RNA sequence: UCGAUGUCGGCUCAUCUCAUCCUAGGGCUGAAGCAGGUCCUAAGGGUAUGGCUGUUCGCCAUUUAAAGAGGUACGCGAGCUGGGUUUAGAACGUCGUGAGACAGUUCGGUCCCUAUCUACCGUGGGCGUUGGAAAUUUGAGAGGAUCUGCUCCUAGUACG
RNA sequence: AACCGCUGAAAGCAUCUAAGCGGGAAGCCCACCUCAAGAUUAGAUUUCCCUAAAGAGCCGUUGAAGACUACGACGUUGAU
């Protein structure tokens, strides 16, 4: 129930003997060190903290720094929790280790991850609104959201109407994923499919939950 | 079974039997002779 | 009637009475039945007689089925409770294995039925089931279980069926 | 001569611990509702607090006659169109055992800033035991 | 805010309001209800006097 | 309501009901099977595209698991359209001596408003959270999602 | 839920129900995804700091982040 934090290193693809082409995403896998081990005794729930990648010293606060002394690790440019359970906090000791080897080939995982930012963005593209006519005397609603409600009752608009707003840059998951291949002195994850974000982006990768 | 809001036995071996409170006809020889009142 | 009824008891069982949980002992087993708290139980030689505690109708509707209840344990202990399935199919049969018991009717699947602690099946022929048991309840809720998974057709009679039973009948093909 | 009120600086809220186990729903929730407000009191000034901090223990256990443990509704919309949502005393005693004698109680007291100052003063726990052994409570019948 | 401050002070040392003031009737007392909201906030022994006349009373 | 509450239809966008159209669970059957018919439960999802006509509808073609019935100012023109109805031009039939008229027809005929408050969609500022801070978090709760065809196999078996 | 029960009396029988014990729907509550402590009941844990500290911000170089913001990165001990 615990994964791994990487970066999304773009796309390609993997040709089998058969001549399929597999569209595949590749994941740099830093070392993922034991920050932190969250125990019920003491948090409540059980948990595994771990930070990857690094940053310089004059970017980590103090209150960081003895937090990853504590730990005995290295500063990472982020820190990432991960809900476990007694079976995941077998051989997960604070300062640890987790690399690519938490993943075999063929294990269907669940990617997490930042979407591409679109900004403000109307109904049409948003919500999948229809585009209303582009002609026929069609005054200036051709990308309008159209009518928003009923008229005296209710008299209002109801809550979670759709309308533009900020699109994307929003936590997103992608399950059934599967594990192409796994490498680890290179810290190389080539999993099937999209992987939601941009190239550089911190993507999280979890066993499935669906299994 | 018959849902309706008179229900009265049909033949002679059908019974009234109230269950959660409700009237019910069921009979031991015409399983059409099945009522429920309501 | 059935409350003022006393239950006989014969020289194997005995019943005891400790807070409200009357437990009936003998010769094939223990039972045991919670003492509904509008109905007392005394005992004399070799009998059981329970009233209820006030003289009401309510009182007294329950004191009648503590005394079924109650003698159907006393029976139940002093010889038990046999239940009869037959089955009716080109190739219905039924195979008894421990208290795990299978049944070939007409699926693309065996069906496997896992009896209750304290339901035995033996199929002694391939096409009959016997049930045996100690409490009633339990071997009725087990034969009903059975009886469900391919209840009796009115047009061929094919399922299973509780023997002495009466499946009604209709015609195929009718004008 | 006139008639003076309490003066929040000179009133003392005393500390009481209620079982609730086996008792009826509304008929708890009146006493505490009154005990709450301050209305045992002769120094009661409706715009003033004079209440006692009432503790109540095992309020999983409290009670409900007829068939209300499967009939009583808790209805509250979401905010949200068709957002209605409804449990039952029985689902919402399993699931959050106080709002049973919370909800009781907040319907009792008047409605406003003083009321909702009020019910701060109710402290109820499903169990047995209370985090309040400092604040002494003495044990109430009602 | 009277009745309810006497209503207090009865159940404090035994009636009812509705009791009390009967009793004060029967006893012949003309004390107002301002004046005994005022005894009942301001002077517990004093009220506990007057209740009890109102107990004999009845 | 006449010191003005814009009409039908379409478009866009919906929201609710259940007297349920499909899908789900059932009882009865003049239920062999496959298919149905009725009634009970069930509102979670889903629930065509076209030809004609301004049409709603309706008929028709071809589909679909299905092409539900309704409420919402016969939802929705300070969101769009302006084909019909319902100004002024003109003509036909008809009525009138006539000026004219016609839930008769025909051709033509300006749709304004930069959003204050409520609402809603997003996105910030402040303060608070019992000294302050950097992080990581539990989850009271809320929203989203919930559809379904066909082929093979069981098995050309059970049934006939 | 409808519906089907087991045992069972009222009502010597019968009976799914009154006591008790079962099965049972795309529906309800969880489970999946996202948000979530202004949940003013404002929760938890780990570190850091207190004669202007720990930090945060302004400013600058900026970004598959963006209307402005915010958010992410970096500012010579540096590839922003």
């Amino acid at each position: 129930a615990i994964g791994l934090v990487g970066k999304k290193c773009g796309m390609t693809r993997v040709f089998t003997e058969a001549g399929a082409s597999i569209p595949v995403t590749v994941v740099e896998i830093s070392a993922n060190r034991i920050t932190q081990v969250k125990n019920t005794d003491v948090d409540g729930y059980q948990a595994i903290q771990v930070t990857t990648g690094t940053r310089r010293d004059s970017r980590v606060t103090a209150a960081q720094k003895g937090h990853f002394a504590k730990a005995g690790v290295a500063a990472g440019r982020g820190v990432w929790e991960f809900r476990a359970n007694d079976s995941d906090l077998e051989g997960r000791e604070i300062g640890g280790e987790i690399l690519a080897d938490l993943f075999e080939q063929g294990q269907m995982v669940d990617v997490t991850g930042n979407s591409k930012g679109k900004g403000f963005q109307g109904g049409v593209k948003r919500h999948n609104f229809s585009m209303q006519d582009a002609t026929h005397g069609n005054s200036v609603s051709h990308r309008a959201i159209g009518s928003t409600g009923q008229n005296q009752s209710p008299g209002k608009v109801f809550k979670g109407k759709k309308m533009p707003g900020q699109m994307g840059n929003k936590r997103v998951t992608v399950q059934g994923l599967e594990v192409i291949s796994v490498d680890v002195e290179k810290g190389l994850l080539v999993i099937k499919g999209a992987i939601p974000g941009a190239t550089g982006g911190d993507v999280i990768v979890r066993p499935s939950v669906k299994a | 079974m018959k849902v309706q809001a008179s229900v009265k036995k049909i033949c002679g071996s059908c019974k009234v039997v109230r269950r959660k409170g409700r009237v019910h006809i069921i009979c031991t020889a015409e399983p059409r002779h099945k009522q429920r009142q309501g | 009637r059935v409350a003022k009824a006393p239950v006989t008891l014969p020289n194997g069982v005995s019943v005891t009475l400790n807070d409200r949980q009357v437990e009936v002992k003998g010769k094939n087993g223990n039972l045991s039945l919670r003492l509904h708290d509008l109905v007392e139980l005394k005992q004399e030689d070799d009998v059981v007689t329970l009233s209820p505690t006030v003289d009401s109708k309510e009182a007294m509707m329950h004191t009648g089925t503590i005394r079924a209840l109650l003698n159907n344990y006393v029976i139940g202990v002093t010889e038990g409770f046999e239940r009869r399935l037959q089955l009716i199919g080109v190739g219905y049969r039924a195979q008894a294995t421990g208290n795990k018991v299978t049944l070939n009717v007409g699926y693309s699947h065996p069906v496997e039925y896992t009896l209750p602690e304290g339901v035995s099946a033996e199929t002694p022929t391939q096409t009959e089931i016997v049930l045996k048991s100690n409490d009633k309840q339990q071997l009725g809720q087990a034969a009903a279980k059975i009886r469900g998974f391919r209840p009796p057709e009115p047009y061929k009679g094919k399922g299973i069926r509780y023997s002495d039973e009466h499946v009604i009948r209709k015609e195929a093909k009718k004008k | 001569m006139k008639t003076l009120s309490a003066k929040p600086a000179e009133v003392t809220h005393d500390w009481f611990v209620v079982d609730a186990d086996g008792k009826t729903l509304g008929r708890l929730a009146t006493q505490i509702a009154s005990r709450l407000r301050g209305k045992h009191k002769t120094n009661y000034t409706p715009h003033v607090d004079t209440g006692d901090f009432i503790v109540v223990i095992n309020a999983e256990k409290i009670a409900v006659t007829g068939k209300k443990a499967q009939d009583k509704k808790y209805y509250r919309h979401s905010g949200y169109p068709g957002g209605i949502k409804e449990t039952n005393f029985t689902k919402l005693i399993a699931h959050k055992p106080e709002d049973v004698l919370h909800k009781a109680v907040k319907g009792m007291l008047p409605k406003g800033p003083l009321g909702y100052a009020m019910i701060k003063k109710l402290k109820l726990y499903a169990g047995t035991d209370h985090p309040h052994e400092a604040q002494q409570p003495k044990e109430l019948d009602i | 805010l009277w009745i309810a401050r006497i209503n207090a002070g009865a159940r404090l040392n035994g009636l009812s309001y509705s009791r009390f003031i009967n009793g004060m009737k029967k006893a012949n007392i003309t004390i107002d209800r301002r004046v005994l909201a005022d005894i009942a906030m301001h002077d517990a022994a004093t009220f506990g006097a007057l209740v009890e006349k109102a107990k004999a009373e009845l």
